[PDB]
């Protein structure tokens, strides 16, 4: 897309040439003279009264090349004045050749289901964390990994809220007026690029903590015998550290090559691959782990109505690994267009925004160990 | 003082019947799974028949299914074993045993050599 | 043996027979007196202040 | 042959029965109406001692009421400083199935034992600074259920071979054998004067033994199932037994009857641990309920509950000064209550 | 990911709207 | 002063906690197995085959194996009394109880009913309700001889065997007499009738047939232990 800053700079250069030319080109000094003027939109030369003056559509327009040979006219009167309109102080002009040449209905819609999702998930996840830290008997490596998963979910919810606030601030009327007047705006600010670097990091860290969930589950089921403190420190370095191996490069690359906006617009898809491809790797590995764990579960159900318990187990395992994300993971945004793009965005945003809620429910609230902890705390309170 | 006294034994002809009765004292009879154990002459102790707390669940060693019938009377605190179609291989000392703990389904150690919650036994000769 | 164990049972019971027993009231009053006499220095019955509590 | 001696034995049993009944005028349940109740006992977990990896089977306070020994099925005896929760020692054991542990009243030795049928005596005060096995007491033909130090040189152990044994530690030889239980002896309690001890067995009976005579002084029945726990009333003139029939019972040695029965209809779990407070007014009993019920030992009412363990409460110990109650459970944790 | 794709789409929409509003303000007259 | 002794205590506690972390690493990595059975059940056979790949003075016999560099400590409970209800609850966190059955000692003349009753005691013990049992039906070499020759008479002490036929999923060895497989799977089904009645997904039976020359038992338990562990983990995630 053509940015506001660039069209403002183009308009300012247009105004530079306009002022200098308007001073430089001598007037015909014709009788009943029609004076040249600049109304902050287009430059009109002068001429004899009663005729019109045609000038091209200004080249600073964002849609200039879509109106190439279009022209805007200004009419002059017999009086030597510019043609006035009816009951106005401005002269008559016709921009119908330059006026122009919506997805909001969808985006706002997404923004609702998206935001509500996080607004719930964040909430429950906080409560979920408060439970998983609260009950000391629940403390275990699996629980610590779930707590780091809830932290990455809460963190991506917070990054979503903050990046939506920042998108409002970048394009607020005050910021737009600042950019119109050539002044600095919230966009030309390091905090605004760090909001979206934070959003990218939090998304990547949530994906890699879902990956750590899958890998911990697999190493428990693959009958691997490893150090517990070492495995947990490795898992934390993977979930929280490994994102920094592609998030921090990405941001660096942005700052070096693509920093218009606030690193919000993925103009170069090769730089957007820097984050998409590690997330695709986490998604693919965690889906392979999902298939292996469900193979193990059905093998144990067979060695042991299998279809209904297998359904329950699959539907509980889907949120913990984020396997719903493998549906549209490899439908890339370079190729998703129109209705397919909307369905990809809707499915992914709706399911990941509500994913923290489903993980807080399935793995904290309706968890049997947590329910027994609550029952024991309740009966102990009843004993006092 | 857990005390189980068996009675109703004696010598019977092959094919006859005997009602073995176990008078329990010193514990809540209804709380306990009760059973019959058999010490054959020259052999070890073998379990004959389980009856649960309420008497709903009843189990036998296969050698006595269809022939022996075990029942409780939690009102008189007594355990009965009706022996029909008695065979020469049923000749043994019969012990009424209470399995060790109340309100449980496991009944460890009932056929042990020195199990405490077991009667002195009654000789049944066929 | 089958007879010797009854011999040892008779032995143990006969020496357990001639015991200077007291009535259960004189045996309950002793425990009541002991509990009342040592009531105060029981930190589980008269909980001590945190100044005196080594576990606080 | 046998019948004359069996009938002589039952005549002696009836003599015991009548000598018992003649003493039953009015026991605790009517004498102690004239004392106000204990009220609600609200104990809190001041310290939680973490560091054992498996179920804790045994636990013993020192006589300083500060140091604890705790045995878990790791094969570990941890000497804890209960004041600071610091581990003072961690002793790995040659057998992981340790069912008992004892802290010597002098503080220099710690005993342990279990399914290995051996009482290992560890020296806590060596010139090397290392805790090493001082002795191994072998001779029991069943698992070690309870070992109690009579002093630094004498230990009383109870075994699953139905016997108890007094061992001279310096020689390692079993000095006295206490036979007369039919089932496994599960617990020991040494009287404060150390001249007697009391052993509860799987025969649903307890027996009072004279240590220096090796003679069963008394036998106490009244329990319906296995006696898992026994402890002495602080004066040594009574003892409480916790059994698997979900009942605790207090017996007096002189009256030779059970004086009190601590039971409740909502309690169907056996009693694994039995401890008296310093005054003997509170009887603490660990349960398979995962909780420790504090009973009014004279009223036979529940004065309180030490709930907070996540598995079977296996071991109870009240300090010698009465300040705290350590409870260890199968949830791998010790909790100091006060 | 979908959050970066959605942020890029929303930011592109709002940037186009900002450019269109700039042109509208130029047509009104600063 | 007091801070000096406190720092000394913290130093001792840190050394102890480092050793306890190493010991927890060794402990969690080790599978504990209880070995149960009757005297004639052939537990000597099981321990011999495990070690390949008035004599009992200690009350416990720990034999350690390494299968796929996975450590197993199997504890033969020798030198104990025949009353187990108190020391059995000591093995309530063991990975598995390996219950070895004297299946052919039947015609004691009823070792099999004794093993069935011990098995029912083990399932329904509230402390062993989470403890899986690897069931080794140990003496097929004599079960074949007594069943085919009319020496067993399983119908004599188990009359329902007279109405039992080889189940639809049995996998007999080639050439084995159909009545011998009837006896095998009938005994296995008696043990599974005890097992299934009260499992409720907390603990599982892993019945196996073995013999004197059957060394792969060391792997069977291994496989079963792996299965046990996985099911435990699958219960932690509420997947199974
Ligand atoms: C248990 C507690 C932590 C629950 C969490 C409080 C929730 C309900 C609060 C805290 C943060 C809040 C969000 C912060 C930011 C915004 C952006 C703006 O458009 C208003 C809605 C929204 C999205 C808020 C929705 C409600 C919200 C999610
Ligand atoms: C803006 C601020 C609030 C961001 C703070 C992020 C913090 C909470 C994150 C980043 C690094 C993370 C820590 C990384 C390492 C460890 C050590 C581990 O043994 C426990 C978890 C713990 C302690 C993590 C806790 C959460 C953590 C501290
Ligand atoms: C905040 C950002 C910029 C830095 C990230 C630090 C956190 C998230 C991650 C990245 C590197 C990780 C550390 C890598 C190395 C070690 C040393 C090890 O013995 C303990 C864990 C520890 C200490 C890790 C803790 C968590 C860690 C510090
Ligand atoms: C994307 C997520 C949220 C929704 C997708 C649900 C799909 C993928 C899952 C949920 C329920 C699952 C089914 C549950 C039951 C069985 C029976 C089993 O014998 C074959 C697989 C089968 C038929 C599963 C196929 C996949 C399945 C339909
Ligand atoms: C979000 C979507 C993509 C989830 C993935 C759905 C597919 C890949 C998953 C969900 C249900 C799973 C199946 C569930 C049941 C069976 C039948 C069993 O005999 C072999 C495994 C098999 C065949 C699983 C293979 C993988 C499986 C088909
Ligand atoms: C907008 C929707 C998705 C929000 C989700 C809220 C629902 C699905 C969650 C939040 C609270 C949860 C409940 C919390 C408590 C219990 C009681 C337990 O015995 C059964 C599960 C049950 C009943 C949970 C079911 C799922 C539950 C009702
Ligand atoms: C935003 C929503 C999801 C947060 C709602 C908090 C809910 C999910 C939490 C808070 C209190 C929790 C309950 C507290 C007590 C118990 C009793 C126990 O026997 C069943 C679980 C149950 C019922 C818990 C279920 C989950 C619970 C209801
Ligand atoms: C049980 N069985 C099934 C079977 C099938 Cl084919 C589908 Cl699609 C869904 C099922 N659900 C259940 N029970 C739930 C998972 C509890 C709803």
């Amino acid at each position: 897309t053509v940015s506001l800053w660039e069209t403002v700079q183009k308009w300012r250069e247009y105004r530079r040439q306009c002022q200098r030319s308007l001073t430089e080109d001598p007037p015909p000094a014709t009788d009943l003279f029609c004076n040249r003027t600049f109304d902050e939109y287009a430059c009109w030369p002068d001429g004899e009264p009663g005729s019109f003056v045609n000038v091209s559509c200004p080249w600073y327009l964002p849609w200039a090349s879509s109106v190439p040979q279009g022209h805007v006219y200004r009419f002059c009167t017999a009086e030597g004045l510019w043609l006035q309109k009816d009951n106005s102080s401005l002269p008559w002009r016709d921009l119908s050749e330059c006026e122009e040449s919506s997805p909001e209905e969808q985006l706002l819609f997404l923004y609702i289901i998206y935001t509500v999702g996080y607004a719930l998930s964040f909430s429950a996840l906080v409560i979920a964390s408060a439970i998983l830290l609260g009950f000391r008997h629940l403390h275990c490596t699996r629980n610590y990994i779930h707590l780091n998963l809830f932290a990455s979910f809460i963190l991506r919810a917070l990054s979503v809220f903050i990046k939506d606030a920042a998108l409002k601030w970048m394009y607020s009327t005050a910021a737009q007026q600042h950019q119109w007047d050539g002044l600095l705006s919230y966009q030309d600010s390091l905090s605004c690029r760090l909001v979206f670097l934070l959003m990218q990091y939090c998304v990547a860290a949530n994906y890699y903590w879902l990956l750590v969930e899958g890998v911990y589950l697999y190493t428990l089921l693959a009958f691997s015998v490893l150090s517990e403190q070492w495995i947990f420190r490795l898992y934390v370095s993977i979930g929280w550290g490994v994102p920094l191996l592609f998030v921090v490069p990405w941001g660096i690359v942005k700052y070096l090559y693509e920093d218009e906006g606030c690193w919000t617009r993925n103009s170069n898809m090769n730089y957007w691959l820097i984050i998409r491809l590690p997330i695709l790797f986490a998604i693919g590995v965690n889906f392979l782990i999902f298939v292996r764990v469900i193979c193990i579960v059905v093998s144990k159900l067979k060695a042991n109505d299998i279809k209904c318990r297998l359904a329950k187990s699959t539907l509980t395992l889907i949120p913990l690994l984020g396997t719903h994300e493998v549906i549209f993971a490899f439908v890339m945004d370079e190729h998703a267009r129109g209705t397919l793009r909307f369905i990809k965005l809707f499915t992914e945003l709706s399911f990941t925004s509500f994913q923290g809620l489903m993980v807080a429910i399935l793995y904290c609230f309706v968890n049997n160990e947590v329910q027994l902890e609550f029952r024991k705390s309740w009966e102990r309170w009843r004993l006092e | 003082q857990v005390q189980l006294q068996e009675s109703g034994g004696g010598l019977v002809q092959p094919g006859g019947s005997l009602r073995l009765s176990c008078a329990a004292s010193g514990f809540t009879f209804s709380n306990y799974k009760m059973n019959w154990v058999r010490q054959a002459p020259g052999k070890g102790l073998e379990w004959v028949s389980d009856i649960s707390q309420s008497g709903a669940s009843i189990s036998y060693t296969g050698s006595v299914k269809g022939r022996f019938t075990i029942s409780r009377d939690n009102a008189k605190n007594t355990l009965y074993l009706q022996m029909n179609s008695l065979k020469p291989e049923d000749t043994a000392v019969y012990y009424c045993a209470r399995c060790p703990a109340p309100f449980t389904r496991d009944c460890f150690d009932v056929t042990s050599t020195t199990y405490a919650y077991r009667g002195q036994g009654t000789q049944v000769t066929v | 043996a089958s007879i010797a164990q009854a011999r040892k049972l008779v032995e143990q019971l006969k020496m357990e027979a001639n015991i200077d027993r007291i009535k259960v009231s004189k045996a309950a009053a002793d425990l009541m007196a002991y509990c009342e006499a040592h009531a105060k220095e029981d930190p589980l019955l008269t909980p001590v202040p945190a100044s005196e509590n080594p576990f606080r | 042959e046998l019948d004359q001696l069996r009938q002589e034995a039952e005549q002696l049993k009836n003599q015991i029965r009548d000598a018992r009944k003649a003493c039953a005028d009015a026991t605790l349940s009517q004498i102690t109406n004239n004392i106000d109740p204990v009220g609600r006992i609200q104990m809190r977990t001041r310290r939680t001692l973490r560091g054992h990896l498996a179920k804790i089977y045994a636990m013993h306070w020192g006589t300083d009421s500060r140091l604890l020994v705790s045995a878990s099925q790791d094969g570990k005896l941890i000497i804890w400083d209960s004041y600071t929760t610091n581990k003072v020692h961690a002793i790995p054991l040659r057998s992981s199935w340790v069912m008992t542990c004892a802290y010597a009243p002098s503080g220099n030795y710690v005993a342990c034992g279990g399914l290995d049928n051996i009482c290992s005596i560890y020296n806590l005060k060596t010139r090397e600074g290392n805790v090493r096995v001082s002795r191994e007491l072998a001779g029991h033909t069943g698992y070690l259920s309870c070992c109690r130090f009579l002093d630094d040189n004498q230990i009383v152990t109870s075994s699953g071979d139905t016997t108890c044994a007094l061992w001279d530690i310096e020689t390692g030889q079993q000095t006295t054998t206490f036979t007369g239980h039919t089932g496994d002896v599960m617990s020991l309690s040494l009287a404060p004067d150390t001249r007697l001890f009391v052993s509860g067995a799987c025969d649903a009976s307890a027996k009072l033994w004279d240590v220096r005579e090796g003679m069963c002084r008394q036998t106490f029945t009244g329990h319906e199932s296995d006696i898992n726990a026994i402890c002495f009333f602080p004066n040594g003139n009574a003892f409480a037994t916790g059994s698997d029939d979900a009942t605790c019972r207090l017996f007096d040695l002189r009256a030779d009857q059970e004086l009190m029965t601590y039971s409740h209809d909502n309690i169907i779990c056996g009693i694994t641990s039995v401890s008296f407070s310093k005054s003997g007014r509170l009887l603490l009993a660990g349960y398979d309920d995962f909780n420790c019920n504090v009973w009014d030992a004279l009223k036979a009412d529940r004065a309180g509950v030490l709930a907070g363990h996540d598995n079977r409460v296996s071991c109870l110990g009240v300090t010698d000064d009465g300040m705290a109650v350590a409870t260890g459970s199968w949830d791998s944790f010790l909790k100091i209550w006060n | 990911h979908a959050e970066g794709t959605f942020t890029s789409d929303v930011s592109s929409y709002l940037e186009g709207q900002a450019a269109k509003e700039f042109i509208a303000w130029l047509v009104k007259g600063r | 002063d007091q801070r000096n002794e406190e720092k000394a205590q913290r130093e001792a506690n840190k050394k102890i906690e480092k050793q306890l972390q190493k010991d927890k690493q060794v402990y969690r990595a080790t599978h504990r197995l209880l070995l149960l059975g009757a005297g004639e059940s052939g537990k000597n056979t099981i321990v011999k085959q495990m070690r390949i790949l008035r004599v009992l003075t200690s009350g416990i016999f720990e034999t350690k194996f390494q299968v796929d560099k996975v450590n197993f400590h199997m504890f033969d409970v020798g030198a104990q009394r025949d009353e187990r209800r108190k020391w059995i609850q000591c093995f309530n966190d063991v990975t598995a109880i390996i219950f070895v059955v004297a299946s052919s000692s039947y015609n004691q003349t009823n070792r099999l009913q004794a093993a069935l009753k011990l098995f029912d005691s083990i399932w329904n013990n509230k402390w062993l309700r989470d403890t899986s049992v690897i069931l080794f039906l140990n003496k097929q070499d004599l079960l074949a001889e007594k069943v085919l020759a009319g020496k067993s008479k399983i119908e004599d002490y188990f009359p329902e065997f007279a109405r039992y036929t080889t189940p639809e999923d049995a996998t007999p060895e080639p050439g084995e007499d159909p009545r011998v497989t009837r006896a095998k799977y009938f005994i296995r089904d008696e043990f599974l009738r005890i097992s299934t009645a009260s499992g409720d997904g907390r603990h599982y039976c892993y019945p196996h047939f073995t013999c004197a020359v059957d060394t792969e038992n060391i792997r069977r338990v291994f496989n079963d232990c792996r299965d046990i562990i996985q099911r435990m983990h699958l219960r932690q995630y509420e997947l199974l």
